[PDB]
């Protein structure tokens, strides 16, 4: 028998990559590519906004003077924010921008752990010169698609958290030219990811579940 | 023909239908199926008013 | 947007009133999220006192069938507008193109029978990112009227209730712009001569987005 | 019980589960023209609203 | 005196596709031993429906 | 449990007579204290009578006898 | 994060020897049809075992000649001789003999012992001597291999099943712990041929998927 190990592993761009499993037996290759395919889209550790916090506004369904954009486009916007952490699961960000200016990402005060991936990221447009815009954005690790519904303060909103550094996932079996021995071929799995997971962290991480759950009738 | 033509203009396939693989097992759908961009719209006989 | 659409979807929008035509051309001065404030060109501007149009877009608002009724600015600072165009869309219109839907990737396929007679399968990359999240907005109201052995009164001395019960209700009786109340909650403190204060019905949820106190000529406002 | 019917505890729908297990229900449309309009069924609890 | 729980629309459509015969397929001509060899052979796909 | 009951019907052709025999014997478990005749399945006293019916161990004239011995024992009790 | 449900309760019900229908409750949102598909194609087609390639008749060449005594077609013996399972020791080789005259159910008692093949059901039937005279009478030739093998692929050729499986199903079902999302059930419904238990086939199924997921363990 022969059993795959990575060998390659590019980086074609910064979200999206291409893992490859070189000596894979004939049959195996579908096999695990399925499941690998189905694991890594569905069960991955991932950072998302839960809890955001504007200084003057209320709730979501109110317009603030000075910002372009409804309190519920900002919170829209905020929820794609691509946000990798080092360390402890919750962390509470602060953004302050005074002045006419398309906000970004950047405008987020960065700690020494939190870094955006993404700094060109817009929120919220402001279109005067005596305008200020103050939130507390606080941001926790999780698994899966967790709505608002089944999970205070009237100041604190609450938007729906998404947390998924993966976004699609495509593999196609190749014919390996391994000479030795035919019919042997590999794995090329690709990942369209959101810029918060490293490729060869994330196989490994969807390759270990798949061992622990198989540890089940074993 | 002016649809084949602007199908042709992009790279998807001019009859209109792919092959649409399956999500569970993996396997590949035989007979290759429509696939495209229908504009639906949700009317607002809801079921939490039911 | 519709992907694909006759070409009388700019016609059915501009026309009804959902949307916000300007009424002057001229170069937007001042775009915030609720108002659009246009300085006029100079051979559109009047002799006398004119120079600016004012437009005030109605925010979040009940509609006749409890739907939202919002106005997005859809200018920037700059942006020359022409007699004509539409600088802010209403509900279900982007761009000035009647919007009444989303285009959704389709396939013609049954799949395990889910898929039955009439039945069709969602995706949850449809949920996920909120693609048919509707507001709807009601309105509850609560009447107090002269009674028998003197008037009501709307208070927040309910008799025999919880101090939770009190906590959404101001000092003055009315439960504070934003709260998230649920069904069986306190929204009013009428109080009737000798306890009929309304609570949200039994199902009915969500945030209170507007509080609105009616009085009458000769009655004192109260704090609220 | 009233109250731990509307706090929805965990208990309650290990209850549930009990008195549903053998308890036909009578599923009827509207129009019922002919006799097998109304029809039994046995229920099995699911988590949608329909 | 007719049946009442009849297949309607998809179950008929599987049925019917299931049950046809096309003049030149993969894995014709085959000796197989019983339907479970058929139903291993067409999972595996050295065979068509 | 019982899906068809068309076993047990085979005792009872009438079939509104079924549901009237298996109503006594249901009331008997449930409000009365008799013990089922036939190794409760973790089913409902509506299933366990059907299923005693269908092994010809409950119908009208056993179920009538039974009621006849237990007058006769309450005749015997009061003296 | 980390702690994705493992389902610890596994009940084994044996329908028949060589039928079971094994469960799994808790399992996991998406991990039933992940982990059926796998494990089928797996015992399905890459598995290894024993079986019979290729028989001779002592004379008939052609795949439609016939021979005396034996009602059975030559086609009809080798169905019937593909059917017969045995199971050999180290030994990748060995070549079984028949001589047995007579008229009378020519089983698989009547195999010439030879070295090891442990016929496992020995009253398996192949063909019937229906003539005394006649004497029906080949060399079989036994080999092991992994899946199947059709005649196509690869003297009367027939065609080879090394898997040990005949038909594996999988069904996925709706389960709750306490009050969660619907928690897929698994239930595998395993019919083996007699040389190994489907317990034994199931638990050989996993450890080598285990073995192919190796180098990717964190």
């Amino acid at each position: 028998f022969l059993k795959p190990r990575l060998v390659d592993i590019e980086q074609v761009s910064s979200t999206h990559a291409k893992v490859t499993l070189e000596p894979l037996e004939r049959g195996f290759g579908h096999t695990l590519g399925n499941a690998l395919r189905r694991i890594l889209l569905s069960s991955m550790p991932g950072c998302a906004v839960t809890e955001v916090e504007i200084d003057g506004v209320l709730h979501e369904y109110s317009t603030k003077e000075g910002v372009q954009e409804d309190i519920l486009e900002i919170l829209l916007n905020l929820k794609g924010l691509a946000v990798r952490v080092q360390g402890k699961d919750e962390v509470i960000l602060t953004l302050n921008k005074s002045g006419i200016g398309p906000v970004t990402a950047a405008d987020i005060t960065h700690d020494g752990d939190v870094e955006i991936v993404k700094p060109q990221h817009v929120i919220c447009h402001l279109t005067d010169e005596n305008a200020s815009i103050s939130m507390r954005i606080k941001v926790q690790r999780g698994r899966g698609y967790v709505p608002a519904s089944t999970r205070r303060p009237i100041g604190r909103l609450l938007v729906d958290a998404c947390y998924s550094p993966v976004e699609r996932i495509a593999y196609n079996v190749e014919a390996a030219r391994v000479e030795q021995r035919t019919d042997l071929d590999k794995l090329v799995i690709e990942m369209e990811t959101n810029g918060t997971i490293d490729p060869e962290e994330a196989i490994r991480r969807a390759a270990t579940i798949l061992a622990e759950q198989l540890e089940a009738f074993v | 023909a002016e649809i084949k033509e602007l199908l042709k203009l992009g790279d998807l396939p001019t009859s209109g239908q792919i092959r649409l693989y399956d999500g569970r097992t993996g396997e590949q759908f035989e007979r290759p199926v429509t696939v495209g961009y229908m504009y639906m719209l949700k009317l607002n006989h809801l079921v939490d008013d039911k | 947007k519709p992907l694909v659409g006759t070409g009388m979807e700019r016609a059915v929008a501009v026309d009804s009133g959902v949307t916000a035509v300007a009424k002057r051309g001229g170069v937007v001065q001042y775009v915030d999220a609720s108002r659009i404030v246009i300085k006029v060109n100079e051979d559109e501007m009047y002799p006398g006192e004119a120079g600016i149009d004012i437009y005030n877009l109605t925010k979040y608002t009940r509609s006749n069938q409890n739907t939202c009724i919002n106005q997005m600015p859809c200018v920037s600072l700059g942006e020359p507008v022409e007699r004509g165009d539409v600088l802010a869309d209403g509900p279900s219109t982007d761009l000035g193109e009647l919007a009444l839907g989303q285009n959704m990737r389709v396939a013609f396929m049954p799949w395990n029978g889910y898929n039955f007679e009439d039945s069709i399968l969602v995706s949850e990359r449809v949920v996920q990112e909120d693609r048919f999240t509707t507001i709807h907005i009601q309105e509850l109201a609560c009447v107090s009227r002269d009674t028998k052995l003197g008037p009501e009164e709307i208070t927040a001395d309910i008799p025999n209730v919880g101090e939770a019960a009190l906590s959404k209700l101001d000092e003055s009786g009315i439960v504070y712009i934003g709260a998230e109340v649920t069904g069986g909650d306190i929204l009013v403190g009428k109080v009737t001569p000798k306890d009929s204060s309304l609570r949200v019905p039994n199902g009915v949820s969500g945030t209170v987005i507007d509080v609105q106190v009616f009085t009458r000529d000769g009655v004192e406002k109260d704090k609220r | 019980a009233k109250k731990m019917v509307e706090r929805e505890e965990a208990v309650v729908w290990d209850i549930l589960d009990e008195v549903i297990r053998e308890h036909p229900v009578l599923l009827n449309r509207a129009p019922t023209l002919h006799r097998l309009g109304i029809q039994a069924f046995e229920p099995v609890l699911i988590e949608g609203k329909a | 005196g007719e049946p009442i729980i009849v297949p309607s629309q998809d179950v008929v459509l599987g049925l019917y596709y299931m049950t046809r015969d096309c003049v030149n397929a993969k894995g014709e001509g085959m000796v197989l031993t019983g339907p479970k060899e058929a139903e291993r052979l067409y999972r595996s796909g050295l065979a068509s429906l | 449990a019982r899906v068809t009951v068309q076993d047990a019907v085979e005792k009872i052709g009438n079939r509104f007579d079924l549901v009237l025999v298996a109503a006594r014997r249901a009331r008997q478990m449930q409000v009365g204290g008799k013990d089922p005749l036939v190794p409760e399945e973790n089913d409902k006293t509506t299933v366990i009578a059907l299923r005693e019916i269908e092994e010809g161990l409950i119908n009208n004239q056993i179920l009538d006898v039974r009621e006849r011995q237990e007058q006769q024992e309450q005749e015997a009790a009061e003296l």
